[PDB]
């Protein structure tokens, strides 16, 4: 009797009745609407608001047109109820599109510009919901709603503020719409609302400004008109709200795309905040902050200040984040940005443990991380004063097998590093040891790169052979007398 | 001829990222 | 762990309301109704009808008031929709009461008296539903609704007929309401509708008449005024519908409370139908039919006709229905009603195996069945012609232990039967051999009943001893000479 | 006295019984 399993599996699903968007009920409300009698229309509006409040689905033209018609009313009750109904229906994705196609934006804008704060709230909110569909965003942005949205973002009523700033946020997702926002004058408002004591408003405005900072032109504009923006974001890095912390950090990263902001964030005291955030052991916070410091470390004038601030060891520790490839990449990239600085910073770099950790990661990490590490080694090897030390950390053990990689960032930078390590060093012991190992070591490298199609690789091989000859060493001169090496020409 | 370098000294700046999280309205009173 | 089954177990059952019975929606429909505009009201009524069609619950006065107002419309379609709503709501038991208390019966009666057939249909149906609550039955019965219900039962439209006859049926569950029904003139209509070709109508009418026939005065009335009744019910005993069969049989059984109907049912050809029915595969049909023939067998003039129809052996076989005490009881009772007939019927009775089966059942059945069997034996024993035969079936083996029963039907009738068997028989062999056994035999019986406080029992014992001595036998006289008998005798 | 009898020759008739099953309306059209 397996059947009685099935017998109750069906009844169950026959369960999985409150639908009134058609037939009798709908016709009754519609009849109330087209009566053009004020009281009856009030009744219809209240009914619609309640119904949409309790249940929402994709509805047809005949549901939305009586509501749109109710939105032409001068009566506050009708207005607020109809706006509530349309706003509720605008939670469904097909409804958003249909509502905008029917010309709902014009009545909504009109209702926004009236002196009724509840109607303001509901109309703005309806627009907020409409703007969560990509198709609608540009149409809303160019419809004229931006001026009243910007104005209403300054409302003393927190619900109106949330809806307004939310809509503004919903139109920072494309370059064009962001341009529309900046042209409508939203930026001073957003910046001012960075100080808001409401978590939602603060988050919306922080995120909105962060998205606005994605565009170079907006960054330039902000640099000219909003001089205290960096300070405010910096102070927002210490917000008790985690998402506001994270987003403020992201905004600072985005801004740090530019040189001037790279200097300005440091000048405004952002470094200790970043130092703390990069050690939070919260993946979002760490990601944001390591990205930010990655951008900031590009400016030479910051290097010293970054090392004094104590970034090196936190950065090095980030390399143990084996389940976050991006964090590893950014950490290593920042380290490499700190790898060709002054002597003090160099000593600090070597005292951080970056070389050893990078060596450890070089042969057991994603190819992106490998690439960053390889580049880091390549730049580190440029300093003569460091070469021996790099050699005594046995990084040749990493470099040599990396010259086998089909990723040319890896292999190319490994070749560069190795080559430079072979040049003008006082002691060639480590090089002699690594002549045949690992994996044919340095001689094998020389062979393979001597027969390379890519003229740069071949140039590298020839150049490092020359550097090996150039140095006054008796034995490496003995080791180059092997026939696979020489007749290459 | 003094050194070999196949990568830029500094690494590239990251592209600014957009947060695509969407805001929704507050509950509607009527 | 453990919890994570419970953790799911809760959620699903939190799975397994935006109605229109309150707030906004209700206020909208209500605004439509009190608008006093016919078209608007029409929309409201349609809405109500659909809503109640999709979902029904206990509702308040504010739901029923506008619906009741819509019941008084000049537009028949408004009345139909509104009454559909009301009728749907009247499926809920508290709604029935509230609707009657608010005075819905007056508009409903008015609707029944109109000329629109859909209006009639829905109004009557609504009253049918209202009359499924006992509180309402007497109120509807005395409201005046009975006269129009009676008229509408004669409608050429089948849905109307079903609703009307159903309401009438709902009026037959108390003596008072049945009296009201008869006074309204419903009986000729119901009887005529026994010939209806619609299963529902004929079931409702058969049941209604069956219930009407529960009262003596009504049976006499029917016997005076409705001469076609028995013929119709008899023909209905062959209906392809089993519920119609069964109810027809039950109606005939109720009618058979009176002697005249006991004769009439036989005269109309009901006996072969009852023969078939007591041998049905369905236990209800058997019960109804055996009860019916039990009532019919009470009239002496029927006895022969009952035996000729072939009842004896099926009746005997009914005794093996060990799981139905009631069926056994009226089978044995019918048999007893056939136990003092003419000589032909007596001979037929003894060839049916009734005696042997009863003897078998006498010590292995419920005390009710025992009572009936004991009586049957007591009546059988009255015929001199039978006595020896009854003794040859070793009836004393049943009779003697039955005289120990605390049930005085059992013991009293067993005593009577024994007493008669000891009287004026030509052969006293079986008496003599049962003198000491089983269960202390006739001797023990005589002693015990001689000591009885009940003068009837003592009378039986003394009379029996007298019959034993008066009858001329050498060894029975020898057996009576014992101390225990004479001392208390 | 020729015979002993303590029960009536015939059994009594059963009392008529009521069917209390309730009828409900047909589907309401509108």
């Amino acid at each position: 009797p397996i059947a009685d399993n099935e017998r109750e599996a069906v009844t169950l699903l026959l369960g999985y009745q409150l639908d009134f968007y058609s037939g009798g009920p709908l016709k009754a409300l519609t009849t109330l609407v087209y009566s053009d009698n004020l009281n009856l229309q009030r009744s219809a509006a209240l009914a619609f608001a309640e119904i949409t409040e309790k249940y929402v689905r994709q509805v047809s033209r005949e549901v939305l047109e009586p509501i749109l018609i109710l939105l032409q009313s001068q009566d506050p009750q009708i207005q607020v109820a109809a706006c509530a109904a349309l706003g509720n229906l605008a939670v469904n994705n097909e409804n958003k599109l249909l509502i905008v196609e029917m010309g709902g934006l014009e009545p909504l804008i009109n209702q926004m510009m009236g002196d009724n704060v509840e109607v303001q709230c509901n109309a703005v909110g309806c627009i907020t919901n409409l703007a969560t569909r990509d198709d609608n965003k540009h149409k809303i942005a160019t419809s004229g709603a931006l001026i009243p949205l910007t104005k209403l973002a300054k409302s003393k009523h927190i619900r109106v503020q949330r809806n307004a700033t939310g809509a503004l946020l919903n139109m920072t997702h494309s370059e064009e719409n962001r341009k529309e926002l900046v042209n409508a004058g939203a930026v001073p408002v957003l910046v001012s609302l960075l100080s808001s004591t409401d978590p939602d408003v603060q988050y919306y405005c922080t995120t909105a400004l962060s998205n606005i900072a994605v565009d170079e032109a907006n960054r330039k504009k902000l640099a000219q008109t909003e001089p205290r923006l960096v300070s405010k974001l910096v102070s927002l890095m210490d917000s008790p709200s985690s998402r506001v912390k994270c987003q403020a950090t992201l905004a600072l990263r985005n801004l740090a795309s530019d040189t001037s902001y790279q200097l300005e964030i440091v000048r405004a005291g952002g470094l200790p905040h970043l130092v703390k955030l990069i050690q939070s052991d919260s993946i979002p916070l760490v990601l944001a902050s390591v990205a930010c410091i990655r951008n900031i470390s590009i400016h030479p004038l910051n290097e010293g200040l970054i090392v004094d601030a104590g970034f090196l060891k936190p950065l090095v520790r980030l390399l143990d984040y084996k389940d976050s490839e991006e964090i590893q990449c950014h950490a290593v990239s920042t380290l490499r940005n700190l790898a060709a600085s002054s002597e003090k910073n160099r000593k600090e770099f070597f005292e951080s443990g970056a070389v050893e950790k990078c060596k450890e990661l070089a042969l057991d990490s994603p190819v992106s991380v490998q690439s960053e590490i390889s580049a880091c080694f390549a730049i580190l090897a440029l300093a003569d004063v460091s070469k021996l030390d790099l050699l005594e950390a046995n990084i040749l053990d990493a470099l040599i097998p990396m010259t086998f990689s089909q990723n040319q960032e890896v292999s190319g930078n490994a070749a560069a590093a190795l080559a430079n390590l072979c040049s003008r060093v006082n002691n060639y012991t480590k090089i002699i040891e690594a002549w045949d190992r690992p994996n044919e070591g340095i001689r094998g490298f020389l062979i393979r790169f001597l027969k390379s199609d890519y003229a740069t690789f071949e140039h590298i091989a020839l150049w490092t052979i020359l550097q090996l000859l150039e140095s006054h060493n008796d034995k490496v001169e003995d080791l180059v007398k092997n026939d696979d090496d020489i007749i290459n020409g | 001829l003094l050194h070999i370098q196949v990568s830029p000294t500094k690494s590239s700046n990251l592209d600014a990222q957009v947060n695509t999280e969407q805001a929704y309205s507050q509950p509607f009173r009527y």
